[PDB]
């Protein structure tokens, strides 16, 4: 018994490709479209909620996840792989940062830790790479707002705006025409909804769309008062009703 | 606090002649001021014409004799039934005793 | 083609061992169904005892995981029992560590995470089972959460699993289109069980005796299975209407 | 063990170390050299617990010699002293700590300056113009506070050192059987045979 | 831990991984060792497809293991660093316990033992390196030259070469080296070493390295001009 | 590929059988046992004339009363010899006596099958172990990588083994003197060797009760070579 | 058992080459070119970003050029994720040396240890090698300015000027042509940019597809300064040499 | 064919080929015979040499004063298994002051062999054993196969041409079982049994190996001039 | 293909071929049965007499676990012994922690989980035995049959080996003809008959019968072997029925 697979399952082919990473990216291509847009005073991340059955309650399945009060994540590819990555990402923000410095990590460094975890699944013994690409949006005092993409290889890139998954090629082109460096958060939400409608086929409402922002601090979502320096989470998940309000003036 | 040692009394004696040797010992076994047994032998035939006694704390004495008797058995198994000479037995017993240098067998041994 | 033997990606980004584990799910040829009432969650499953030499009371695919959580399995019994023992141990440990009963959805996530690991780690095969967890959660109310060999899980208004699952699924969809609500608008669990059996009969097109079915019911503070006579009592009530 | 002294002058570091090895009521040896050459321009003297002293000294010597062969280069006195400090700082929280006090005299060839470091068994390092370990310091520090000047020659340093040994031979309870004196400068390490 | 037996016997009784490690040695730059009456000289080829090199900082081909023993090699450069490091550590360890530096035979025996261990240990491949180890035993003036190879076998040589085209330079040494009369001086020994490399090298410019080891820790590396004088002298005697 | 400890359909271990082929490629080693002593001789076989032949070490001391000769992948023998020496000295420490030759051989052979997926492969070297003890007198053992050892009156291993063994079958008798055995090893080595036998490419050794294990000088062997050539010409 | 699925990443070919190392080098040859040039008064590091998108955030980005300590930097060619694993190890190793000896680590010592880690992955453990080649640029008080390179085999060498990644053959020929020993930093800056401009697979070399850095003694008196160029500074230096 | 790479693989008909190949090594081994009465148990073994210059490979090993075995197949594997038996017999004596029952000795060997047939990396043992002993329930004879199967018998034989002796003992069953209180006659029957497995070779003085254990006889082995009585 | 070369690999059907191959080894083995009765269980097995040289009554195949459970199996005999050894460890640890002897359903799952675990990895081989086992606990009598996959159920009657179909048919008749229940002493006799009837599928070599039983009234809830007068009586009952 015991894990006898102590050797790498991802290796270089004669042409120089890392097969399993390429094949993982192929799994991401099949995945449902998700996107992110960076505004001057915030960031928006959005995706379609592909329901497996109409008897399924799609509210119980969250594709957009809070990692820290100021950082959120969305993905394209394999859902289960994403779920465990969110668990590991939430924990590493504490173990390797908050428990040391008494504050949450800046976006770039949390992203760096998730990337490390994904890189190790590319080299360690007896494992396949993760079959997901992540988009991580966040804010921190010294870097302001930022948006990152993390791929199965472990590579990450900062973006003004981007899309991943099914119809990413068309969605990226759409975002290039609309994005400028003066976009206000509400303008970015509007463009996010426009871009997503192109890739969505069936119903397009607040129950089939999942969307969250990184913006102003929300004191009403903190849960307590009395500490002036604690002002609340910048991450907020838009409600089903809040999405439909913006779909009328579309 | 638990004391792992005790004293079971008794005494032993060995004398060598030209073509013989004797190993004697009394058969009394005690703790404190009580007699445990009037006849409890502590001189043993270990095979290969070797007699042995380990006197002091009887539990350690029995353990040692038991281990040496077993050592004779395995000496035969490993070296084609060769007879264990008295000098070789002596050296072997040194290693049995010193192996517990930091938690000693509480006995005087004579073969 | 060793990419089809272990859980690594194929050129088209697929995991064949996971896909084949899904096919092992139907190896027992049994269909299961779960619905929610106002106060309860009912799960029913077919019971097929082909051999006359079997003790029918020991043939079961419904498990009492904790006092509040029940679980029905679609798949071979060895893997089913493997999953059941782990779920029981996990639910017990949760209670000891965190001071309150493990919610149905949290146990579902945990078992789904374990399943995900088998899809990523090579030395462990996936279990060829689909696990449907049911309870009346103290916060969320009546709950149905389902796990598969891919490590996927989600909550359900209602659900079905097995070879003829699609027929049962659409049958339930069409009822909830009509009723316009998320559950069975009924007071007693007895009638929710009756609804479950009725709609399974309609979808599968077969009649059931007392020994052809298996029923589990979750209410506030307990999950329990029904005896043959409890089901017979329920079958009589349907027939007399 | 017992008496080890050090004096840094203009162009050199001078180390003096007692020759006696005493166990019980017997002086077993009167010609013991309580020093090791770590590198061509670095010398370490040592005093403390029996066995520990030589074992530690030779262990440090091996490591510095290993470094020299690997890099084809001599570590600075500052670098060597920091390595030694860290080894003792590790040691003090071990199951059985090294009970060894050292002085490190070296000539930095890049700076063209002599350097003297005093390190105790806890890993307490200080750079000093003059140093001592044990009860010696209770006599020599005040003496050197008075007579030491920073611009002295090697010969002046040796006379200053004679003054220390004389004081110790007058007021110390134990017979330490004189000292072995060694000089560290730009040309390396050499021993004074007539002291 | 990774356990796979990578070095194993084949039906004909060969260990292919050990034999393929010898091919890596055959690919490496040529190295030669010649011992005289009172010295040993180690010569090494350096390939000239690399211009714009910085020779101050680039790893030298001959490495000091201790102040009295040197090690050159042919094969994988990265592999050789591991052997050199282990050898240097054992050198200091020997001085520490025996209170005497290693003999050249002992240092060689250790390095060869390490190489052998990597031929029947699980999860490892053999070293793609053969070494020439030269020097003088403590308080001894008799020259020593030893050779090791991936299998783990080692032996003493009056003169030997390893690496690419080593069979050509071995041929040269076999007819040009007299056992009855080894190169009597340093100059004679360096010249015979440079001659042997010139059979294989190309230009005698920045392609040849020479290191001379004499008794009592007397090791020095020759510079370009010093070596170039041997190259210039040999060519003028050749035109005859 | 396949497991390292796999059986063939004929009931033999692949790796052990393949290591036996490696030993057939090795240089010849011969041993002869008499009532006056045991003689061990080997072919050195230098790969090149520049190689200093006296550094070739294929006959080796284990203890004063036990010697050893080798054939095959000789680098593999180092750890076997190291174990043998430690086993011999350790037994003397534990029992204040010399260890029996058979017990030594059994200890070395215990290492043999300690391979698999322990070391990664069997040893590629065979050993001739010769010695004396008080119980069984002068003995010669052939130790294989299979873990098996046979006692022999005489035995050859290596490339010229099957031809040399057939010669030993005819020549050996229970009354051979030590001198007769020395000449017989030289004679049979000269027959199976490629290059012409002399004191530089062949080595003799013996173990006697009185003087223990001794490797012969090149001067001593050279005279035995000369004595051998003269005796063959003398009829 | 699991033997069936083992690629055997640490074995020799019949020709005596390491399969996985060779294939990792093949991977690196498709990565963006990186150039290092060593002058008498400093070092230049120049690297080409892999085909950029207009919506990429260029200023808050790092892909090619990383800081190891205040005196040493590296240019990367290969898998970035693999490089960051090694960079963090190198950063820690530098601090270990500083903690031990109270002196900044000599460049070669850091390079050797990082190269030794790469070597290990080719001899034992059954894992794939790191698909990364480094250009090390640094200064210490023993050898002054130094350029090194290491590759997946764990072999390292020193250079006056060197390139890694794509089109090294063409890049090396161009550097070999115009490089001379008495060169200054500002001349080396120009050579680096000119070489990339001629070897690039892109249409034209622009500020947004480059990372640039210098290591000068151009601070104030006997001390070394690392300058990782900002986007606008690359835009200016590209105009100053007349490439755009 | 495709299912003989290791012991962990079943064939499509439910066979373990590595175990069967291990069984084959026994068939190539030299013949050895076992038989018993109610008072004594006897082993007889034909020893094999490499050539006329070599010794004859010893086939019989003592495990305790009351137990021992004979071997056919890989001799080093017999050494490992006999050593295990020596320890198990010894543990029983030191801890319980109890002579290990010959039946338990069989159960212990079975379980040790079995573990090597169900795990990756290992291999089956390549040797067969005949265990004789005298314990609290009288004389015993066991047959060990490396598949794990252990069997108690009145008499048996393993090795090359063992079928001849096995047939003979099957005929002689009623005679030799009642040779009580007569060692030399029980041996004679065993020597006659092993003679039915000989071809071109006959039993010589450094060829034959006999062992006996019984009511008033410790396990003892006879070689050399001590077996001349029986030729 | 190649899906059948490694344990724990799913085929495109969703099957583990290596387990199915272990089942073939079980089908090759001798016949063994189990009969559940009024207040207990009865076990019987066919022992092929390969030779005259086999000592009668002295190669015992039925095994006891704890003091209240009996186990019999068909297929690779060593594999069965390994499973019983584990069963004994499981039963010992249960009694250690919980004091009470292990219940039969509890014991059944312990074996089940252990056998199922040998279908999870390619580094182990599935068990080459089907095991019939059972006994008496606080809730009465229980009979179980466990297969290489780890699958087990409760049984009124159970059979496995080369003559399983013959034995199953004979078992089904007893269940139909005795709805109220079969007595312990009757079940012993019936077990003998069924083994003799199932021997028709293995009739080259003649055989030796071995029976055991646990009964609340007859054996006081403990496992015992049937020997002597009760065994010969059961043999004679079986001999009369075949003729
Ligand atoms: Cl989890």
């Amino acid at each position: 018994m015991t894990d006898r697979y102590s050797f790498s399952l991802t290796t270089f082919s004669p042409s120089g490709k890392l097969g399993q990473i390429d094949y993982a990216l192929t799994a991401v291509k099949q995945g449902v479209t998700s996107l992110g847009i960076k505004a001057t005073n915030g960031v928006v991340i959005a995706t379609e909620k592909k329901s497996s059955s109409p008897l399924a309650m799609s509210e119980t399945l969250s594709k957009v996840s809070l990692l820290t009060p100021d950082i959120g994540a969305v993905y394209s590819g394999m859902g289960p792989d994403y779920r465990v990555l969110v668990d590991k990402s939430r924990k590493v923000a504490h173990t390797s940062y908050k428990r040391i410095y008494g504050e949450y990590p800046p976006t770039k460094l949390l992203v760096s830790e998730v990337a490390k975890i994904m890189q190790e699944a590319t080299q360690s013994g007896g494992v396949r790479p993760f079959g997901v690409s992540l988009l991580i949006a966040g804010h921190d005092e010294f870097n302001g707002f930022s948006l990152y993409q993390v791929d199965p290889s472990g590579s990450y890139f900062p973006w003004k705006a981007t899309a991943i998954g099914k119809g990413s090629v068309a969605a990226k082109t759409f975002l290039e025409k609309r994005w400028n460096d003066e976009l206000e958060l509400e303008d970015a939400i509007h463009i996010a909804l426009l871009t997503l409608k192109e890739s969505v086929e069936g119903e397009f409402n607040g129950d089939t769309i999942e969307l969250a922002i990184i913006g102003d601090e929300n004191p009403d979502l903190l849960g307590y008062t009395g500490i002036p320096t604690d002002k609340g989470p910048r991450f907020r998940k838009l409600t089903s009703q809040e999405i439909n309000d913006r779909l009328e003036a579309l | 606090q638990f004391n792992p040692y005790g004293d079971n009394g008794g005494t032993i004696l060995g004398i060598a002649g030209e073509d013989f040797a004797v190993l004697a010992g009394d058969t009394r076994n005690i703790t404190d001021y009580s007699i445990n047994s009037r006849y409890e032998p502590k001189v043993f035939d270990c095979g290969d014409n070797i007699v042995m006694s380990a006197n002091g704390f009887a539990a350690d004495g029995d353990a040692l004799v038991k281990r040496f008797k077993n050592s004779v058995k395995w000496y035969h198994f490993d070296h084609n039934d060769k007879k264990l000479s008295i000098n070789s037995a002596a050296r072997n017993i040194q290693h049995l005793l010193y192996g517990k240098r930091f938690f000693p067998y509480y006995v005087h041994t004579i073969i | 083609g060793y990419d089809r033997h272990i859980t690594i990606f194929s050129p088209e980004g697929r995991l064949y061992q996971v896909e084949y584990a899904f096919k092992a799910t139907n190896q027992t040829n049994i269909n299961s169904l779960a619905v929610r009432g106002k106060d309860c969650t009912v799960v029913i499953s077919q019971k097929k005892v082909p051999d006359k030499l079997l003790d029918p009371t020991t043939v079961s695919y419904i498990f009492c995981i904790s006092r509040t959580i029940g679980m029905v399995v679609n798949g071979p019994i060895p893997d089913a029992r493997n999953a059941a023992l782990r779920a029981k141990a996990e639910a017990a440990e949760f209670r000891y560590k965190y001071g309150y009963d493990m919610p149905c959805d949290v146990l579902a996530k945990r078992m789904a995470n374990l399943s995900q690991i088998y899809t990523q780690r090579a030395y462990m095969r996936p279990l060829g089972v689909i696990l449907t967890f049911v309870s009346v959660d103290e916060e969320l109310g009546p709950s149905i959460y389902k796990t598969d060999p891919a490590g996927y899980y989600v909550g359900y208004k209602a659900t079905a699993t097995g070879p003829k699952q699609q027929e049962i699924t659409t049958n339930l969809e069409n009822h909830f289109k009509k009723s316009k609500i998320d559950h069975i608008n009924e007071e007693s669990w007895e009638k929710v069980v009756e609804f479950a059996i009725t709609h399974m009969i309609d979808a599968l097109g077969t009649e059931f005796s007392k020994n052809d079915l298996e029923v589990g019911v979750a209410t506030k503070d307990k999950f329990f299975t029904l005896s043959a006579e409890n089901i017979e009592e329920r079958l009589v009530a349907i027939a007399e209407q | 063990m017992d008496i080890i002294l050090g004096i840094r002058v203009q162009d050199s570091v001078i180390l003096a170390s007692s020759k006696a090895v005493t166990r019980g009521i017997s002086v077993l040896k009167d010609s013991d050299d309580k020093t090791r050459q770590l590198s061509p321009h670095t010398l370490m003297s040592f005093a403390g617990e029996a066995g520990d002293t030589v074992q530690f000294a030779e262990y440090i010597q091996a490591n510095i010699q290993l470094y020299s062969i690997r890099e084809d280069y001599e570590l600075s006195p500052q670098a060597v002293s920091s390595f030694v400090r860290q080894e003792l700082a590790k040691s003090i929280r071990s199951r059985r700590p090294y009970q060894v006090n050292v002085l490190i005299g070296g000539y930095d060839k890049k700076k063209n300056k002599p350097e003297l470091y005093q390190i105790d068994y806890l890993g307490t390092k200080v750079e000093l113009p003059y140093g001592a370990h044990g009860y010696s310091g209770f006599y020599t520090f005040s003496l050197l506070d008075h007579h030491y000047r920073p611009d002295m020659t090697t010969e002046e340093g040796l006379d200053l050192l004679k003054l220390c040994v004389q004081e110790l031979e007058k007021r110390m309870p134990m017979d330490f059987k004189g000292v072995i004196v060694k000089i560290v400068d730009k040309d390396g390490i050499r021993q004074v045979d007539d002291f | 831990g990774y356990d796979r037996a990578l070095s194993i016997f084949s039906p004909d009784g060969h260990i292919f991984q050990v034999e393929y490690a010898l091919e890596a040695v055959k690919r490496g730059t040529c190295a030669v060792g010649v011992k005289g009456k009172n010295c040993v000289v180690l010569g090494c080829e350096r390939r000239s497809t690399l211009k714009l090199q910085d020779t101050r900082i680039t790893p030298s081909k001959v490495s000091k293991i201790d102040s009295h023993v040197v090690l050159s090699f042919s094969g994988l450069n990265a592999d050789s660093r591991i052997l050199i490091e282990k050898a240097r550590v054992e050198a200091q360890s020997h001085r520490l316990t025996l209170e005497d530096p290693v003999t050249v035979e002992y240092l060689t025996r250790y390095v060869a033992g390490v190489q052998q261990r990597y031929t029947q240990s699980g999860g490892v491949r053999p070293f793609g390196v053969s070494t020439l180890i030269a020097g003088f035993d403590p308080r001894d003036d008799e020259p020593k030259l030893y050779q090791t190879e991936p299998s783990g076998i080692y032996s003493s040589w009056s003169a030997q070469t390893i690496g690419r085209n080593s069979k050509t330079v071995r041929e040269f040494l076999e007819k040009n080296y007299d056992r009855k009369e080894p190169p009597a001086t340093v100059e004679e020994c360096v010249k015979l070493t440079v001659r042997s490399l010139l059979e294989v090298v190309q230009t005698g410019a920045k392609n040849i390295e020479i290191t001379v080891v004499k008794p009592d820790s007397d090791i020095v590396a020759l510079s370009s001009e010093e070596i170039n004088q041997y190259v210039t002298q040999i060519e003028q005697e050749k035109q005859e | 590929d396949r497991g390292v400890s796999t059986f063939s359909p004929e009931g033999r271990l692949f790796q052990v059988e393949y290591s036996l082929e490696a030993i057939k490629l090795g240089s010849t080693a011969i041993g002869i046992a008499t009532k006056e002593g045991v003689v061990l001789g080997v072919e050195k076989r230098a790969t090149s004339p520049l190689l200093e032949s006296d550094s070739i070490e294929k006959i080796v001391e284990i203890d004063r009363h036990i010697g050893c000769a080798m054939s095959g992948l000789t680098a593999d023998a180092r750890s076997m010899i190291e174990h043998a020496r430690t086993a011999a000295v350790t037994h003397n420490l534990y029992y204040d006596e010399d260890i029996n030759v058979e017990s030594l051989t059994q200890s070395v052979c215990d290492l043999a099958l300690r391979f698999g997926e322990l070391m990664s492969r069997p040893f590629g070297v065979a050993l001739l172990i010769a010695g004396h003890d008080a119980d069984d007198g002068y003995q010669l053992f052939h130790a294989e990588p299979s873990g098996t050892f046979y006692r022999y009156n005489a035995k050859a291993i290596g490339s010229g083994s099957e031809g040399a063994q057939a010669e030993l079958l005819n020549e050996w008798h229970s009354s051979l003197t030590l001198k007769e055995a020395e000449l017989l090893v030289l004679k049979i080595l000269k027959q199976v060797m490629e290059e012409k036998l002399d004191e530089n490419n062949a080595q003799l050794s013996c173990i006697t009760k009185q003087d223990g294990f001794k490797i012969y000088d090149n001067e001593k062997t050279a005279e035995l070579i000369k004595e051998l050539k003269e005796k063959e010409a003398a009829e | 058992g699991s033997r069936r699925y083992d690629s055997r990443t640490t074995i020799f070919s019949p020709e005596g080459r390491l399969y996985q190392v060779e294939y990792a080098l093949e991977s690196i040859s498709h990565a963006g070119t990186a150039i290092g040039i060593m002058a008498s008064d400093g070092i230049v590091l120049a690297a080409e970003r892999k085909v950029t998108s207009t919506l990429l955030e260029q200023d808050t980005s790092t892909e090619k050029l990383y800081k190891l300590n205040d005196k040493i930097a590296v240019a990367v060619a290969g898998l970035t994720a693999d490089a960051e694993i090694l960079i963090n190890t190198a950063r820690i190793h530098a601090q270990n040396y500083l903690k031990t000896y109270n002196e900044d680590i000599p460049v070669e010592i850091l390079v050797r240890r990082l190269s030794d880690i790469k070597q290990g992955y080719t001899q034992h453990g059954g894992l794939r090698p790191f698909g990364v080649s480094f250009i090390y640029a640094g200064y210490d008080d023993r050898y002054g300015y130094q350029l090194y390179t290491s590759n997946p085999s764990g072999n390292y060498t020193g250079w006056k000027a060197i390139s890694v990644g794509a089109n090294t053959s063409a890049a090396q020929t161009l550097l070999q042509m115009d490089y001379k020993d008495d060169m200054k930093v500002d001349d080396a800056i120009e050579l680096a940019l000119k070489t990339l401009s001629k070897t690039t697979d892109s249409s034209a070399l622009t500020y947004d597809r480059l990372e640039f850095a210098t290591i000068r003694k151009g601070a104030n008196d006997g001390e070394v300064y690392q300058k990782i160029f900002k986007p606008q500074e690359i835009k200016d230096i590209l105009v100053k040499t007349g490439i755009t | 064919n495709n299912y003989d790479g290791d012991t962990v693989t079943f064939s499509p008909t439910g066979r373990l080929f590595q175990v069967e190949y291990a069984l084959e090594a026994i068939k190539q081994g030299s013949v050895t015979v076992g038989l018993r009465s109610n008072t004594h148990a006897v082993l007889v073994a034909l020893k094999r040499n490499a050539d006329e210059l070599s010794s004859y490979q010893k086939k019989i090993i003592k495990c305790d004063e009351h137990m021992g075995l004979s071997l056919a197949g890989l001799a080093p594997d017999a050494r490992v298994l006999s050593n295990y038996l020596r320890q198990q017999c010894n543990y029983s004596s030191l801890v319980f002051n109890r002579k290990l029952a010959v039946e338990r000795a069989g159960h212990l060997l079975c379980d040790k062999a079995q573990k090597n047939t169900q795990s990756y990396g290992g291999r089956p043992y390549g040797v067969g054993l005949l265990i004789i002993g005298y314990d609290k329930s009288g004389a015993h004879l066991l047959e060990f196969q490396p598949s794990g199967n252990v069997t108690e018998l009145y008499g048996t034989a393993i090795g090359a041409r063992s079928q001849g002796a096995k047939t003979y003992l099957e005929r002689t069953l009623d005679t030799f079982i009642k040779i009580d209180g007569n060692p030399d006659e029980l041996i004679k029957a065993g020597v006659e049994a092993i003679s039915q497995s000989l071809r071109d070779e006959s039993l010589t003085v450094d060829n034959l190996s006999i062992a006996i254990v019984g009511k008033d006889t410790p396990f003892t082995i006879y070689d050399g001039e001590a077996v001349a009585k029986y030729i | 293909t190649g899906y059948d070369l490694s344990n724990s690999v799913f085929s495109p059907d969703g099957r583990n071929f290596q387990v199915e191959y272990a089942v073939k080894a079980v089908e090759n083995g001798t016949t063994s049965i189990g009969i559940k009765c009024n207040d207990g269980v009865v076990f019987a097995v066919e022992k092929l007499i390969t030779s005259k040289l086999l000592v009668p009554q002295k190669n015992v195949k039925i095994q006891v676990v704890d003091r209240h459970i009996g186990c019999v199996y068909s297929g690779l005999i060593p594999d069965g012994r390994h499973l019983v050894n584990r069963g004994r460890e499981e039963a010992a640890s249960f009694k250690k922690l919980y004091k009470t002897p292990i219940p039969i359903p509890a014991f059944a799952d312990r074996l089940g989980q252990y056998v199922q675990a040998h279908t999870l990895y390619n580094s182990v081989r599935p068990f080459g035995v089907s095991t019939i086992f059972g006994g008496v606990d606080k809730n009465g009598a229980h009979l179980y049959m466990l297969e290489p996959s780890g699958s087990y159920w409760g049984y009124k009657g159970a059979a496995t080996g080369k003559g399983r179909q013959s034995a199953k048919a004979e078992l089904e008749k007893l269940v139909d003809h005795h709805p109220e229940g079969l007595s312990a002493r009757e079940a012993v006799k019936q077990a003998a008959k069924i083994i003799y009837l199932a021997h028709e599928d293995n009739k080259e070599k003649d055989f030796e019968l071995e029976i055991s039983w646990c009964s609340l009234s007859e054996t006081n809830g403990l496992h015992k072997f049937v020997k002597g007068d009760l065994l010969q009586e059961a043999i004679d009952f079986a001999q009369k029925e075949i003729n």
